[PDB]
RNA sequence: UGUUAAUAUCAUAAUCAAAAUUUAUUAUUUAUAUUAAAUAUGUAUGUGUAGAUAAAAUAAGAAAUUA
């Protein structure tokens, strides 16, 4: 009975982000992350031979040395 | 498959005794039927023996049929016969489903327990990670891991 | 019931026997203990060898694809470090967040003894003839 | 309905059951639930059983 | 409603490992969880031998808190909601009444005037119907608006 | 500190002489048991080890099955139906005075354990190479399963005339 | 998931209302409850036997 | 009782090749008088035949039409009929119809534009909604035997367990910030490709490296076959940076291309319209540990939970919405489906026994769906089975299991006549497709059948008569 | 050096699951790939109500320090640093009657009794 | 079957913590994951393995030679 301020909150059981909106996060980013495939495709198909196997570490995957 | 350690050796006859306890396991008659079913085979000797034992369940709350003071005593061994008859049914039946699933397990590729022999891919027992460096049957060093026995691609 | 009969006399001089054996017992234990905390805290240093089983899956894919590759390609470095222990391997395994649950469901590792052996070992005499004398609830090479 | 059919041999079972026409509630019978409603349910009614105000005003 | 073994069985004598037993403490009880309880050998009863891997109360006590684990590992597994503190003023309507605490009052019903007796202890509200609410004056929606499914709608499903 | 390099009388106690045999009293001896396999006397060891098949198993079954039936290949199809039309004709009826027969009372005490002992020791004796009572071999007619791997159905290309 | 449990005052939000924390604080200043710190959210555990 | 004079009719189909021994399904199946059976092996029937009069039905697949049209193989548990001798046969339910003639106008889709928008209310492809228990999976093996039986490109998902629950996942090598999934794609290369390569073989490329990295010697791809080829037809660790590769480049091909009507039809949208059973790596595997006792690191020491990848996080599912989302593509359908393939959860769980465990290879997932707030597709609800589609599917398990010899046989005098044993498999499922594929089988262990007793009751007391 | 050994120093306070030192932004997916993948990603973090998400529900726990969860997968708890209840089972109520065998009682009264 | 109600005429032996096995009259946990609360058992891998021995017809499922 002094305001709103002490109203006190309402528990809501927020659903997570459902499909529908969960779809458009592969497209999220599509342009510029397809355009760094592009390029990252011509840094691969150089390494390609340089080593047996190309990860993702040599491409877009990073790390510290030490 | 987990259980990989060793298992107790048991005759046909007390493994049929335990009746509809495990024998007559209806969970697992069904179970090793399903077995059947997808391999494409017919089921003759599994349902041989649950006609066997479904009829000896809904006959065990009951009585036996009275005896007559014979001495010359042909009800022994008359019902001995018929009795050994079914026992010798399950006995194949025993065997039947014992070298489907050693074959099936070769076929999964998948590790039987330990001196659980598998024709389908080793002569002797599959023996590995057991409580004793030496062969359990033949007295023959382990090697470590525990051996390989199918291919490498899964 | 019988009377208990009384525990007769300890004896002569026995409670300084008693003395110097539990003396010399303890002075055993000097060394017993410095012993066995070398060998405990070398078998924790050490590194280990897997722990994991590779007659399941995913760890019986080859040794070059799948899970071996991750293993490779995200933890090699950890592994090694941590000393290849089935607890710390398993947590890391629990932290690589690309395998999911499988690091208990699908993945078979070795007994807690078939796995506290140091990296490629190839006898099975080892574990039953790590010595006896360490007194580290078997936790020695 | 079976309680409509007569089962009877001898006599004639009339008059028939007066439930010979109930409807049909998968909302009422037959008995389903969820989990969280069995488990709430009862664990309310057990740590509501003191909390009896005997004297109200009936 | 569970076929999983929720008790530690009954220490007894050894359970061998033939049809219709394994070990008593083998890997497969509790998912490989009675490595915990677990000695290995037959144990020399005087001098080896842990005194609380013999007993069946404590034995029984690491079970249940195992099986309790293993209930709250599907209860919150079985959660795509969260507990989004909003005020009293902008809450959908349905929680907008005295809603009785958790084991204080029945667990309530949505509304019974609107034919909905569903559990508002059980209601579970999307964030892209929410939207108005949360994070209403925040820009552009981080999720789009909810694509409906019409039944009235003309398709495949009404036979045409 | 400083262990002393002579000791005096803790190390000089009886030895304790270690457990000689296994098992039960500690004497149990190390020669072979009832338990021993057989790898010599068919594809299923005698006295086997229990196996449990599991619905992971049958679904890693059924899996292998959906694989080697749409890869054209019948040929382990074939095998096992084979190996099952090997052991799974019906076994004449036993001739009228043939039992198992019982361990014969009033040697042991009812409790002891040579009853359930000859029991085994028999029924590992009795092999799948002992199973007389079945109907196996090249002398067997089977008019219940199919005779050659061309009457299955996969091959059916085989009987059209 | 590790997350950081945060609490945002009654005045930061453009609507104010009464947060559960602040509320669990009042409580335990009525009712002289310890609030025990250490205790972890991963260990939730109920009694299912009771 | 006429098996000696019985003749064997002659072979035209699998379903005229899997008669078995007139002895086994003799007094199973009875033979009346020339004497021939009364029961019969269903025809194998084309789609392009069939219609409104085969609903209800059984119908089949022989091997060579199944090895022809489903070489990835079949969705969840569809092989659980088709044991070697069983002719696989398929049910023509009222909702399979509808799909049936859905497709009969994709391969004239461009016709019959409008007319597919008032079949998809501008849906994209419809979602076959319906709880765990009924024939989804089955189902969508039919509509893609159907369309490929229209000569229409069919990805065809079999199961989205296996794309969000494989046995790893990985970062995508050329999708930087996102992930693909390595083994279920290279699965999905080597299957579609072996699939589709009639359509494939004059597929050309139009948005696609050509100067693709290939092993020496190697033809360098030019169609979309040749892609897949090179693809999956190669050397580990190359097939996983290969597949990644492979399913962007494809997916910008089948999303490029406009013209040639291109089916899509996945088992189980609602394990792509959320999270991936993998999580996302730790930092602290990011970073190339220097030491262990002073470093501020506790991966080693306890697990944690990072947060979950929804399924958007993965390449396929990447070009998958890129499909659904970007719109302009009306030659693409998108049959997706509902699994429902987790385990029970019912206020407690013990520790599942694992012997007896029926949802072993269920996910441990629990977690809800709802198909409307989680699809851009249309709903279609594959409800259970009524008593009709229940009583025709059934009479086709118990007595071709018969004439195949898969079940009773000459043992046929102990389980009931058949409106006894469909009495009981259809209480013991509650009418439901699982419960009566499962209670067929559960038929060895009826331990409360009177019909044989009494009727040989009957006969040892009238033969007397 | 307290905390360079872990399990030696449990105050009778410490409690488990012992909560791991965090990294820096290891909250979601989002904010995971803006900084630990893709460092150049657009959205910071998932958008975020303004309001208060009690995820450790319904424990209300401290503000301001670093908790996990209850977890998800079963494999976390086989996994942890967690013990098995090894001495005596006290519950501080219960320890007055010493066992379930010699439960003892002060007054013989019901034990469905509803006090006033 | 130890402690109990009428025989007298050697001596104080009685738990408040931390304790010393010779006492027949006892069902131990068996190889994916092993020390956190009054402290809580460090020994015995071995072909289920001598001799003699234990229990049970009771919600489990047993079947035939009376004094
Ligand atoms: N031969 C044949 N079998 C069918 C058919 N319909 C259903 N079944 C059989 O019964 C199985 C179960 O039906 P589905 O709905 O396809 O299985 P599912 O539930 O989607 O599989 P999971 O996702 O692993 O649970 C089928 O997959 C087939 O094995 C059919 O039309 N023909
Ligand atoms: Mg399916």
């Amino acid at each position: 009975q002094l305001g709103e301020e002490y109203w006190p909150s309402v528990e809501m059981k927020v659903r997570k982000p459902s499909g529908q909106s969960k779809a458009h996060y592969s497209l999220i980013d599509y342009d510029r992350i397809e355009k760094k495939s592009r390029e990252l495709y011509e840094k691969y198909r150089d390494a390609k031979k340089k080593s047996l196997f190309v990860t993702p570490m040599d491409l877009w995957l990073e790390v510290k040395g030490m | 498959n987990t259980f990989l350690t060793k298992s107790v050796a048991t005759p046909p006859i007390s493994v049929i005794r335990t009746g509809p306890k495990w024998w007559a396991d209806p969970e697992r008659m069904v179970r090793q039927k399903l077995m059947y079913f997808t391999l494409g085979v017919d089921q003759l000797p599994l349902r041989r023996t649950a006609v066997i034992q479904k009829d000896l369940h809904r006959f065990h709350m009951c009585k036996p049929p009275p005896r007559i003071g014979d001495t010359t005593g042909y009800k022994r061994s008359r019902a001995a016969q018929l009795t050994t008859w079914y026992r010798r049914i399950q006995y194949q039946e025993y065997h039947l489903q014992h070298l489907f699933t050693r074959h099936v397990w070769g076929l999964v590729r998948a590790y039987p327990g330990n001196t659980t022999k598998i024709q389908g891919k080793a002569d002797d027992g599959y023996v590995g990670y057991d409580s004793v460096p030496y062969h359990r049957y033949n007295r023959t060093p382990l090697p470590f891991p525990a051996r390989e026995i199918y291919g490498r691609r899964e | 019931w019988a009377k208990p009969k009384k525990r007769p006399k300890v004896g002569q001089g026995f409670h300084e026997k008693a003395q110097k054996w539990r003396d010399e017992f303890l002075l055993d234990r000097h060394r017993i203990l410095a012993d066995s905390l070398r060998a405990y805290v070398e078998f924790s240093a050490s590194k280990r060898t897997e722990p994991w089983d590779t007659r399941f899956r995913p760890f019986d894919r080859v040794e070059k694809d799948g899970v071996y590759v991750l293993m490779r390609h995200l933890m090699e470095d950890k592994f090694q470090l941590c000393n290849y222990h089935h607890r710390p391997v398993k947590r890391l395994f629990c932290n690589v967040g690309l395998l999911g649950p499988q690091v208990t469901t699908k993945a078979r590792w070795k007994p807690y003894r078939y796995a506290t052996n140091p990296a490629n070992t190839s006898k099975a005499e080892r574990i039953f003839q790590k010595d006896k004398t360490l007194y580290t609830h078997g936790h020695n090479d | 309905s079976p309680m409509q059919v007569q089962r009877d041999v001898g006599r004639s079972e009339t008059p028939l059951p007066c439930a010979g026409n109930i409807p049909v509630d998968r909302s009422q019978f037959p008995f389903c639930w969820k989990t969280e409603d069995w488990y709430e349910y009862e664990v309310a009614k057990v740590r509501n059983k003191r909390f009896v105000f005997e004297n109200t005003e009936e | 409603i569970s076929t999983g073994v929720f008790d530690h069985l009954p220490f007894q004598h050894r359970r061998q490992h033939a049809f219709n037993t394994l070990p008593l403490h083998d890997a497969n009880h509790f998912g490989g969880r009675t490595a915990y309880l677990r000695e290995i050998g037959p144990v020399n009863i005087k001098k080896s031998g842990r005194r609380f891997k013999k007993d069946l109360r404590t034995v029984q006590f690491n079970v249940d808190i195992w099986c309790a684990q293993q209930t709250l590992r599907k209860r919150w597994k079985q959660r795509d909601w969260e507990v989004i503190e909003v005020p009293f003023r902008l809450a959908p309507a349905e929680q907008q009444r005295v809603i009785p605490e958790m084991y204080t009052d029945v667990p309530p019903m949505t509304d019974p005037e609107r034919h909905d007796f569903s559990n508002i202890r059980n209601k579970v509200y999307d964030r892209e119907e929410l939207q108005g609410v949360l994070f209403g004056a925040s820009g552009p929606l981080p999720y789009p608006p909810l694509q409906r499914i019409d039944r009235q709608a003309m398709t495949l499903d009404k036979f045409l | 500190t400083a262990t002393p390099e002579r000791f005096s009388i803790l190390g000089t106690t009886h030895p304790k002489p270690k457990r000689t045999g296994f098992g039960r009293n500690n004497k149990m001896r190390s020669k072979p048991s009832d338990n021993v396999a057989w790898y010599d006397k068919g594809p299923v060891e005698w006295l086997p080890r229990p196996v449990r098949l599991t619905y992971d198993h049958l679904d890693q079954l059924r899996d292998w099955m959906m694989r080697e039936t749409l890869d054209g290949k019948t040929e382990e199809f074939n095998r096992i139906r084979d190996m099952h039309r090997e052991w799974s004709q019906h076994p004449l009826m036993p001739v009228l005075g043939d039992v198992e027969p019982k361990f014969p009372l009033n040697l042991f005490k009812q409790n002891h354990r040579a009853k359930r002992r000859f029991l085994v020791r028999w029924h590992k004796a009795n092999t799948p190479a002992n199973w007389l009572w079945m109907p196996r071999g090249p002398t067997v007619v089977t008019p219940l399963h199919h005779t050659n791997p061309s009457q299955y159905p996969e091959s059916w290309r085989q009987m059209v005339r | 998931g590790v997350h950081r449990v945060g609490y945002t005052h009654p005045s930061t939000l453009p609507v104010p209302c009464a947060q559960r924390w602040d509320l669990r604080l009042a409580r335990a200043r009525i009712f002289q409850e310890y609030i025990e710190e250490k205790a972890p959210g991963a260990w939730q555990l109920e009694d299912e036997r009771s | 009782s006429l098996a000696s004079l019985y003749v064997r009719p002659p072979v035209t189909c699998y379903t005229d090749a899997c008669e078995a021994p007139v002895a086994m399904w003799n007094g199973a199946i009875p033979l009346k008088e020339y004497v021939t059976k009364l029961y019969s092996h269903p025809l194998e029937a084309s789609p392009t035949r069939l219609s409104f009069n085969d609903i209800n039905s059984m119908y089949c697949v022989g091997n060579d039409e199944l090895m022809q049209f489903f070489p990835e193989g079949l969705g969840g548990k569809v092989m659980q009929l088709m044991p070697p001798g069983h002719p696989r046969g398929f049910l023509y339910r009222k909702e399979a119809h509808l799909l049936n003639l859905f497709i009969d106008k994709i391969q004239h889709w461009q016709a019959k534009r409008n007319v597919l928008s008032s079949l998809t209310n501008n849906r994209p492809g419809f979602i076959i909604d319906g709880p765990k228990g009924c024939g989804k999976s089955a189902l969508m093996c039919q509509v893609v035997h159907y369309a490929r039986s229209r000569n229409l490109l069919t990805l065809y998902v079999p199961n989205a367990k296996e794309w969000t629950h494989g046995e790893w996942c990985w970062p995508s090598t050329i999708l930087p910030g996102f992930f693909d999934a390595p083994d279920a794609a290279r699965f999905f290369l080597r299957y579609f490709a072996k699939a589709n390569r009639s359509t494939l073989l004059s597929w050309r490329l139009k948005c696609t490296p050509n100067d693709l990295p290939v092993e020496q010697g190697e033809r360098q791809p030019q169609n979309l076959y040749e892609l897949c080829e090179w693809g999956h037809q190669v050397v580990a660790p190359a097939s996983i940076d290969r597949q990644s590769v492979c399913v962007k480049f494809l997916m910008d091909e089948l999303s490029a291309e406009k013209k040639l009507p291109i089916v899509i039809v996945v088992d189980g949208w609602n394990l792509f319209s959320h999270d991936t059973h993998f999580r996302y790596p730790h930092p602290d595997f990011l970073r190339t540990l220097a030491s262990l006792n002073d470093d501020s690191t506790d991966i080693d020491l306890y697990p944690q939970e990072l947060p979950r990848i929804p399924a958007s996080r993965l390449g396929f599912v990447r070009g998958l919405n890129k499909m659904i989302l970007s719109k302009d593509e009306p030659n693409k359908f998108f049959f997706t489906c509902t699994t429902r393939d987790f385990k029970p959860f019912d206020g407690i769980s013990g520790f599942p026994d694992v012997e007896t465990d029926r949802f072993t290879n269920s996910l441990d997932e629990y977690a809800p769906y709802d198909a409307e707030k989680d699809s851009l597709f249309h709903p279609i609800q594959l409800g259970n089975f009524d008593e009709y589609e229940f009583r025709a599917f059934t009479r086709f398990l118990v007595n071709s299991g018969e004439l195949a010899g898969l079940g009773w046989g000459p043992l046929w005098h102990f389980s009931s006549d058949f409106e006894r044993k469909l009495y009981k498999i259809g209480f013991l499922s509650n009418r439901n497709p699982q419960g009566v594929i499962d209670h067929y089988h559960q038929e060895l262990v009826w331990r409360y059948e009177y019909q044989r007793t009494r009727q040989k009751q009957y006969l040892l007391h009238r033969n007397m008569e | 050096n307290a905390s360079k050994f872990p399990h030696e120093y449990h105050t009778p306070t410490s409690r488990f699951p012992t909560t791991p030192k965090e990294k820096e932004s290891e909250s979601d997916w989002m904010a995971y790939t803006a900084r630990y993948l893709d460092k150049q990603f657009t959205h910071p973090t998932e958008p975020t109500p303004i309001y208060n998400v009690n995820k450790l529900w319904p424990m209300q726990q401290v503000p301001g320090k670093i908790d996990q969860t209850p977890f998800e997968e079963d494999q976390t708890w086989l996994l942890n640093p967690i013990p098995v209840q090894q001495l005596e089972q006290h519950h501080p109520e219960k320890d007055l009657q010493d066992l379930p065998f010699v439960n003892h009682e002060q007054f013989p009264r019901s034990l469905e009794w509803t006090a006033p």
